[PDB]
């Protein structure tokens, strides 16, 4: 256990914490979580995942003793969740039992396989002229507007007959927009095979930093148990 | 006691150990006879900006607290004199012998202390008075490239306005010491000096004295106000004052920003330009208007300083260098220049005639790029209106004369147009008294029939 | 006249002690590499390494040469390819030169100059016919890559046998393939028996590349001050 | 608790709280001092906390222009953020940042109800989803970028383009009929306009249903930052408890960002990109997500945005673009062309352009006009070199009709009577869609282009040609 | 009562003194030492104080090579500024920046009075302003930008456009027959030119009325600044105490400001926009505010500023416009057209271009020429892309004339005789004002494109055209 010395803009520097590992979770008396990202000689840099207005100098900081963990489960499908394992839509707990670390290693070259089985979105242009396989990573680059979100919505909706567990993530966006998208999807029943991760603008930037890591951690479990997974990023 | 010692001296910036009770903005004195201004109070040291030549100070010199915020001595005893940013006279001729002083770091007057711009102001140039009007109390900005016809605007404005009960302050900033004489003498040639004050801060003097150069003149005009008056203030250039502030900030160990210019520049200008006011009836009903000048490299209006400056002023007159040589003097761009107060402060004769003429000239300029029968008439009228607006140096035309020729211009009445102006002025000066007196008295256009017979009689001659 | 090295960062070093060290002096490390002093702070000295710095460690002994930036000169360097520090490149035994010149010497000034009226025979028609050169003149050769600049210098230096002008060729930041092609051309035509070739390749540390022209001109002017004529060429100033 | 001022550099003041109890972040604190002798100046001022350091020291931001600050002054803690008066007492008044009145109609006592400025944003389960078309009479805005009721609306513009005339046309047209409580907040405009607007309100009769907050340019960044949130603090109490609709005009919120730059260099933050402070997104989101419509009440909000250098690829506009529901852009080229307002149709987009909100009679005409104005853009540039008759006649017809289409976009406003000298005209949206259908129908090929400048209803055009 | 050296950083030396003996700004320090052991080297050095940095230390800038400075050596303070001879004894001689003779012809004893370099500029009650024409005979200069006696004339050009050619042409055409004392400060130019003009002056007999000091490129950064001041401190005395009109020529005064940028980064200052010292404007002002006329005499100085590239927006040359009374600008793009001198007609201006000082027939032709050239400048893009044949007849007629005017701006200089088959020719002001009238009214415009190149008066044009057939 240690003491906090400097506070500001959601960043803190603490003295103490002798055996804190890089990436280890830390907690304060207020209940908000934090991540250690820099380890100097006499101070530790803690980056805070929630509202920081209530933390004062002299507050105690406690080491959790574990790395980032994200709960996963098939029952989560339909539920809207934060990048951290907390419910945002209410309706009780998240109904999960197993938790995965975020630091999973990438597969080796001998653990892979050539790809020749396709993915579909329902658009004549993208589905044909710039084809995508069920093991491919494909880049979408552009300015605001021009209809980038439509590509994601078509990719998610069209996967009705062909099984694909999907994770849509919207990072740093206004909550009204994500609710509108969710309702538009609800008109087509996409919530039966989709999971949504949202971290609003009012939320601290660390949640935006952690969002895509959760958007892959929640989606690799169906893979390693033998299921086909799609992950889409809003931005 | 309120004493200290200096342990670092350089480029007019000193660091003082001690001086516990020194306030921000307070003056502090050296034994050499030159004062200093505090701009920073660290834990154990004080940051002093020296207000004069710095060849005499040495490490270990004692420095004494004085006990007063920035001052300027003001009064009617200074009219006609030439003075520094401080109250020391430049032309000699003995001391000025002022009694009262103003603390010029005072708060600017606020809301309900102000009124709408109402009384017209004139420079005697058809280009400015007609298309891009100015009202008493407005802040109108002149920006442009070097050597494009700037200072003539202010000098001719002060020359023409001698007929009124007004008070003018003119400042030359950062210019070479002798540069002002050609100005100072030319006023005296037309007599415009007998009711003004000139403030100078030369490049020979240290850069910090440029940073106070435009602050003091607005305070002089301020002290002349708070009684019913009409006051003008002109700064011949602010860009060198911005450079002086930049190079003052740099040695104080304060980090830079978007350029070498620090980020406080806007604040500084907000402290300056907002000091003007057109006070209401319950305050005195005066008027303090300013004509700032700004220079930019290669006429880049999109640069940091031009865009920063534009955001504060009530308008802008853009002087463009490539029209300068074509033969349009002054080279005011009728498309880009803007004035925010518009027709609030203007004589009602001009409303009936040329209230919207500016949009016509802007449309003609826009159509020129496409043109390079209705279009033909538009082009002819645009060429003529461009031709009319020209004026020469030190030959102003009174406000009572402009409306009569603008009426002929804007009611459909090229080689000889300019002399047509002068001969029309002659014809009026010998016959049209019955119209001129009415224009002088009621500030409204007289009978249209009589003006029509006068114009047609001239055209027949 | 002792001390220790406490920083070995990126070819630059800082040294403690060295009370009597002078600016511009040569310095030797206990590893056997030459360096030099350019800055002397209140309690440390900055040293620039002129060789392979991978062998320097903290606490290494460092020593004073006792003199300013002197490079050896003389007739014994003729017929050899030498390092700017004064070391032969292709072997053939140590050098026998005794006299030395400081490469930082004050240049001759007023009352020591004269106009130019005599040509430098280049043999390249288009140059002497249109853009003449004379002795004492400094002519810039500037241009784009892969166009043949070095082929001008080689021809100009081969043509100088009939004018009896000792000369120096300097190679900076260059690939050894072209360097040895040029050296083989010169040895075939025999130019190496009166020309001196100094090289500092691209695989060498930056300070050698920075000092090479100074040595190239210091070993060249020495024959001037004795009355002979000298031509000096540099491979690249960029 | 007690504190002593130890360092001062202008906008930033460093104090020491040795008492053993340290005020929390965003707590206001006060300083009072009377002169010991005739050289000192008596002072009384508040300041706002923004940091902590490990010697019981606190850094504070200045919201008032100050000279004469001394070492050794004593500071007392308040224990709460800035409080803004709300309720019945607030209507028909003008306030400053700390809540005191600005006008001379009298004082407001201490029994009034006040709300703190800063609160957490609303949640995901309570935001409204349904939107509706709002009619303003502005020809371009009502057609191509309709303002969805209950959403955020943005006016993007450069220097001297024409934002303020349009915003005052909006507050003239809408607030006079709409029964919602209206709040106009100025963050970065000129003081003269703010003082003129109060008198215009005192004449308009809207003063009974409106409150105002000011402070404008002549103060340091500390006030220009919080002056934006003061009006939102009023609208929040009007929405959450009383429940009536609210209009919120906010003027030049850019200076909320720009102010944050000027203090940043003194607070110990490093520069970033063009030079803005590193906490751009974090500081701006805590504001842009507070102004939202909820299930309890509907908030309609209009904002003014000033592009720093007339160029949109700037981090401040890039960060602002992510929150608006409908944006209208202004190009200084259109300002110089003399066709006001300067709204560029190409880059102006809205969520309302959907078939289930505006109908099919709207979509086809809007898309055809938009596509024609996009097509003309490159042909007019080709004309600049290739000539005027080398292009085919069919291509020239595109210009022949796009010129009329662009000219008819101009409107003669009602608040521009000072600059125009004209009373204006009024149009409903039905006439706008109708008139664009006629202009594409070919009914007006022979009327001169110059006849379409600054007219309202299409019926006026045939009159102006009659005038010519 | 003596100083020490503890820190050396190249051009900068961080000398130290004891309590009560701190020098003032611009004071001179002297260091002398003789070898105590064979490992040492003998060097005599002088230094100039610039800053005070507390802890009994002052920063100083070296005036000569700083090699071999062992730490711990002794320093001597003179207590007075650098003193350089001035007066009658300095005519015909050559000195370095420190003031000693470098012509080797002899010494100058202490009986010759010598003054401090740095003194404040004159007060407003001492200055004077009058306007009158200084004439050179150059066609392009004398019309569009006549010079003013006692004013400042500025030359602007890139890394080689002919600045020195113009300076030497002016000297050959004015300095000998003007009747006034001449001073030439060789600031930062080539040493070859510096020792060439010494022969040019001695063998021609003009050296009896000239004074010179040199600061050429080879010298360390400390010396390159004060060459201009050491040149000006002599012209000041010639103006004041002898009542003589003085001409002063400076070639690379820009090397002043650049030198500061070299030393500032070592003194310990924060950098400016492009790395300059944050004192450019104030130091240049303190330099050029002493080149003034008074009621007792007039000083006329012709100077040139080195533009670091083909970009006039650079702060160091851009801030020069605050002091010039007449401006001449050069650019490579006109030099490459085969026209010399390549003075740009739409950026060179002068205060003397007024109608009450030059007459109607002068102002009219000047304005007409500028107006006619502006249109041809504007037509640039469209004539370049598609051709001169596109424009209409009234524009084609205008196209027929501007290039001929630009060709007529060319003239053969006297120093160009070694590069041209004709010697330098002279065209007086009354002739250069007359000349453009014939072309403007179409008296001689029909001649071919190349005949107007390298010509004197308008009569030579027709005979050259006849020689061409
Ligand atoms: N095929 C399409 N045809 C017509 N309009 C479309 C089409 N696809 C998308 N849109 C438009 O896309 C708009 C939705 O906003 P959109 O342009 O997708 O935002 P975005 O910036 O591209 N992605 P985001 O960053 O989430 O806002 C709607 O107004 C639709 O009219
Ligand atoms: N109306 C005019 N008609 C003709 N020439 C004019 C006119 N107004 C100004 N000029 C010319 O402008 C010249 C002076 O240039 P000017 O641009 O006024 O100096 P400036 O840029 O103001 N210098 P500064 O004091 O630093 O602002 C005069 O010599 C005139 O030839
Ligand atoms: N005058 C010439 N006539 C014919 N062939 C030539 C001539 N000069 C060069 N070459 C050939 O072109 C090649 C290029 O010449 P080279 O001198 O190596 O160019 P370079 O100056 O080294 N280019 P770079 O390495 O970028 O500086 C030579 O190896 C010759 O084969
Ligand atoms: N319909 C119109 N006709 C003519 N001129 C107009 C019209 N509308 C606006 N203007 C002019 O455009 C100016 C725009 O003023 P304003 O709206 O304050 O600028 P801005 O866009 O807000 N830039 P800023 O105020 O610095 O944020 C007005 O002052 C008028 O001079
Ligand atoms: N009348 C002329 N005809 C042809 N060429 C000329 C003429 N006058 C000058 N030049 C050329 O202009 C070049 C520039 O002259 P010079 O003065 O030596 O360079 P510079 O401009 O002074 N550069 P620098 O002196 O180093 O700052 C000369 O080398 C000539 O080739
Ligand atoms: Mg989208
Ligand atoms: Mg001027
Ligand atoms: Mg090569
Ligand atoms: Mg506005
Ligand atoms: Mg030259």
């Amino acid at each position: 256990v240690g003491t906090v010395i400097q506070v500001g803009d959601g960043i803190a520097r603490a003295h103490g914490l002798d055996n804190v590992m890089s990436g280890e979770l830390v907690e304060f008396a207020n209940g908000v979580m934090g991540m250690a990202l820099n380890l100097e000689e006499n101070n530790v840099g803690i980056v805070i995942l929630g509202p920081y207005t209530g933390i004062k100098e002299g507050d105690e900081v406690r080491r959790t003793g574990r790395i980032m963990e994200v709960p996963v489960g098939e029952a989560l499908i339909g539920r809207v969740v934060n990048p951290l394992g907390q419910p945002v839509d209410g309706l009780g707990p998240v109904e999960t039992t197993e938790t995965r670390p975020i630091e999973s290693r990438a597969p080796g070259v001998m653990d892979r396989r050539s790809v020749h089985e396709p993915l579909q979105t329902g658009i004549k242009a993208i589905d044909a002229l710039v084809p995508i396989g069920r093991g491919q990573r494909e880049l979408i680059i552009g300015d605001r507007q021009t209809g980038k979100t439509s590509v994601a919505i078509d990719t998610i909706i069209n996967q009705k007959d062909q099984n694909m567990i999907s994770i849509y993530v919207a990072i740093g966006q206004k909550e009204s927009t994500v609710r509108t998208v969710v309702e538009t999807l609800r008109k087509h029943g996409a919530l039966d095979y989709t999971i949504v991760v949202t971290a609003s603008a009012s939320q601290p930037a660390p949640l935006l930093f952690l969002a895509p890591y959760a958007g892959v951690a929640m989606g690799e479990y169906f893979m390693y148990k033998g299921k086909h997974v799609l992950v889409v990023y809003d931005d | 006691s309120d004493v200290g010692t200096v342990i670092q001296v350089g480029d007019g910036i000193a660091r003082a150990h001690g001086l516990d009770n020194v306030m921000s903005g307070e003056l502090v004195e050296f034994a050499n006879g030159v004062m200093g201004m505090a701009l920073n109070l660290e834990e154990n040291n004080v940051g002093i900006v020296i207000l004069g030549p710095y060849t005499g100070i040495k490490e270990g010199d004692e420095v004494r607290r004085t006990g007063r915020i920035m001052e300027v001595p003001v009064g009617e005893a200074l009219i006609g004199r030439v003075v520094n940013p401080l109250g020391q006279p430049v032309d000699g001729l003995g001391p000025v012998e002022t009694t009262e002083t103003r603390p010029i770091e005072s708060r600017a007057p606020g809301v309900m202390d102000r009124r709408s711009v109402h009384e017209p102001l004139q420079t005697g140039i058809k280009a400015i008075d007609a298309l891009v009007p100015i009202g008493r109390g407005q802040r109108e900005l002149i920006i442009g490239d070097r050597q494009t016809g700037k200072t003539s605007v202010a000098i001719d404005t002060i020359i023409n306005q001698k007929d009124q009960n007004m008070i003018s302050i003119y400042v030359a900033i950062g210019q070479k010491e002798s540069t002002v004489r050609t100005v100072v003498e030319t006023l005296r040639k037309h007599g415009a000096l007998d009711y003004t004050i000139v403030v100078t801060a030369s490049a020979s003097q240290p850069a910090p004295l440029l940073f106070l150069a435009p602050y003091a003149g607005v305070a002089m005009g301020e002290y002349f106000m708070y009684k019913g008056k009409h006051v003008l203030v002109v700064y011949d250039d602010l860009s060198k004052q911005a450079a002086a502030y930049r190079e003052l900030s740099l040695l104080l160990r304060r980090p830079p920003g978007r350029e070498a210019y620090p980020g406080d520049i806007f604040y500084l200008h907000s402290r300056l330009l907002e000091r003007a006011a057109k006070l209401s009836d319950a305050k005195g009903g005066g008027s303090l208007t300013a004509l700032p000048f700004v220079e930019t490299q290669a006429g880049d209006i999109s640069a940091y300083i031009p865009t920063n400056v534009i955001s504060i002023t009530d308008g802008q007159i853009f002087l463009q260098s490539d029209l300068f040589f074509s033969g349009v003097r002054p080279a005011i761009n009728a498309g880009l220049s803007v004035s925010r107060v518009g027709g609030a402060a203007q004589i009602k004769a001009m409303k009936k005639v040329a209230g919207t003429l500016r949009l016509d000239l802007a449309a003609y300029r826009e159509l020129e790029a496409f043109a390079q029968k209705a279009t033909q008439a538009k082009l002819a009228r645009g060429a003529r209106t461009v031709e009319v607006l020209k004026q020469d140096l030190h030959q102003p035309i009174p406000v009572e004369k402009q409306v009569l020729i603008i009426y002929a211009l804007t009611r459909g009445f090229v080689e000889d147009v300019r002399r047509f102006e002068k001969e029309f002025y002659l014809f009026l000066d010998q016959n049209g008294q019955h119209l001129l007196e009415h224009i002088r008295t009621t500030k409204d256009l007289p009978n249209e029939d009589d003006l029509n017979k006068a114009i047609e009689a001239f055209k027949k001659t | 006249d002792v001390g220790t090295v406490i920083q070995v960062g990126d070819g630059i070093a800082r040294a403690h002690g060295l009370d009597n060290v002078m600016s511009g002096e040569l310095v030797e490390f206990a590893n056997g590499v030459m360096g030099m002093a350019l800055n002397l702070e209140e309690n440390n000295v900055g040293i620039v390494i002129l060789g392979p710095y991978t062998g320097i460690k903290e606490g290494d002994e460092v020593r004073r040469t006792g003199r300013i930036m002197e490079v050896p000169v003389g007739e014994a360097l003729i017929g050899r390819v030498v390092n700017p520090l004064g070391q032969p490149v292709d072997g053939l035994g140590p050098v026998e030169t005794t006299e030395t010149r400081p490469i930082e010497s004050r240049a001759p000034g007023v009352m020591d100059r004269r106009s130019v009226h005599e040509p430098l025979q280049t043999g390249i028609k288009a140059i002497d016919a249109l853009v003449p050169i004379g002795r004492g003149q400094r002519e810039l050769i500037i241009g784009d890559r892969q166009t043949g600049k070095t082929s001008v210098a080689i021809d100009t230096i081969i043509n100088q046998k009939d004018q009896n002008m000792i000369s120096i060729y300097v190679a900076i930041g260059q690939k050894e393939s072209t360097v040895r092609t040029v050296v083989e051309t010169l040895r075939k035509h025999g130019a190496l028996d009166y020309t001196i070739v100094v090289t500092a390749s691209a695989s060498q540390p930056a300070p050698l590349l920075f000092l090479a022209p100074y040595a190239g001109v210091a070993m060249g002017e020495y024959f001037m001050y004795k009355g002979k004529h000298v031509l000096v060429v540099y491979d690249d100033l960029s | 608790t007690r504190g002593r001022v130890i360092q001062v550099m202008g906008p930033v003041v460093d104090v020491k709280f040795e008492n053993g109890h340290l005020p929390a972040i965003y707590n206001a604190l006060k300083i009072q001092h009377k002169a010991r002798n005739e050289n000192e100046v008596d002072i009384d001022l508040t300041l706002e906390v923004a940091l902590h350091l490990g010697d019981d020291t606190v850094r504070t931001i200045a919201m008032a222009s100050t000279d004469g600050l001394i070492r050794g002054m004593e500071v007392i803690d308040t224990g709460a953020p800035i409080s803004v008066p709300v309720g019945e007492v607030t209507l028909g008044r003008v306030f400053n940042v700390l809540g005191e009145p600005i006008d001379l109609e009298g004082d407001i006592p201490a029994d009034a109800r006040r709300d703190p400025i800063h609160r957490p944003a609303p949640k995901f389960e309570e935001l409204a989803t349904e939107v509706e078309i709002l009619e303003t009479g502005i020809k371009v805005v009502d057609l191509l970028a309709p303002y969805i009721k209950g959403g955020k609306i943005g006016l993007f513009g450069g220097a001297g383009v024409g934002k303020t005339v349009l915003i005052q046309e909006l507050i003239h047209n809408i607030a006079q009929e709409h029964g919602g409580i209206s709040v106009f907040a100025g963050v970065g405009e000129r003081t003269r306009e703010g003082n003129d607007l109060y008198h215009e309100m005192k004449d308009s009769g809207v003063i009974s249903k409106t409150a105002m907050v000011f402070g404008q340019m002549n103060e340091p960044p500390g006030a220009r930052m919080r002056v934006a949130l003061t009006g939102l603090t009023m609208a929040e109490y009007f929405r959450d408890e009383q429940g009536q609709d609210v209009l919120l005009f906010i003027d030049n919120i850019f200076r909320f960002t720009q102010a944050g730059s000027e203090v940043s260099a003194l607070l110990g933050r490093m520069p970033s990109a063009v030079g803005y402070q590193p906490t751009l997104a974090t500081e701006m989101g805590q504001l842009q997500e507070r102004i939202t419509s909820t299930a309890k009440g509907s908030i309609t909000s209009i904002q003014a945005i000033y592009v720093p250098a007339d160029d949109y690829t700037d981090p401040a506009p890039a960060t602002t673009f992510s929150h608006l529901d409908a944006t209208t852009n202004l190009e200084r080229k259109l300002a110089e062309m003399g066709i006001y307002p300067a709204v560029d149709p190409l880059a102006s987009t809205s969520r309302a352009l959907a078939p289930e909100i505006v109908g099919e009679e709207h979509y086809q005409v809007a898309r055809k006009v938009q596509q024609t104005l996009q097509r003309y853009k490159e042909l007019q540039d080709i004309i600049a070199i290739l000539g005027m008759d080398e292009l085919s006649d069919e291509d020239k017809l595109v210009v022949h009709r796009a010129r009329r289409i662009q000219f008819f976009l101009s409107q003669n406003f009602h608040v521009a009577e000072q600059f125009t000298g004209q009373p204006g005209s009024y149009v409903p949206v039905k006439e706008t869609v109708r008139g664009f259908k006629e202009i594409l129908e070919g009914k007006y090929d022979h009327l001169p282009e110059d006849a379409f400048r600054l007219v309202g209803r299409i019926e006026e055009v045939v009159e102006k040609a009659k005038a010519m």
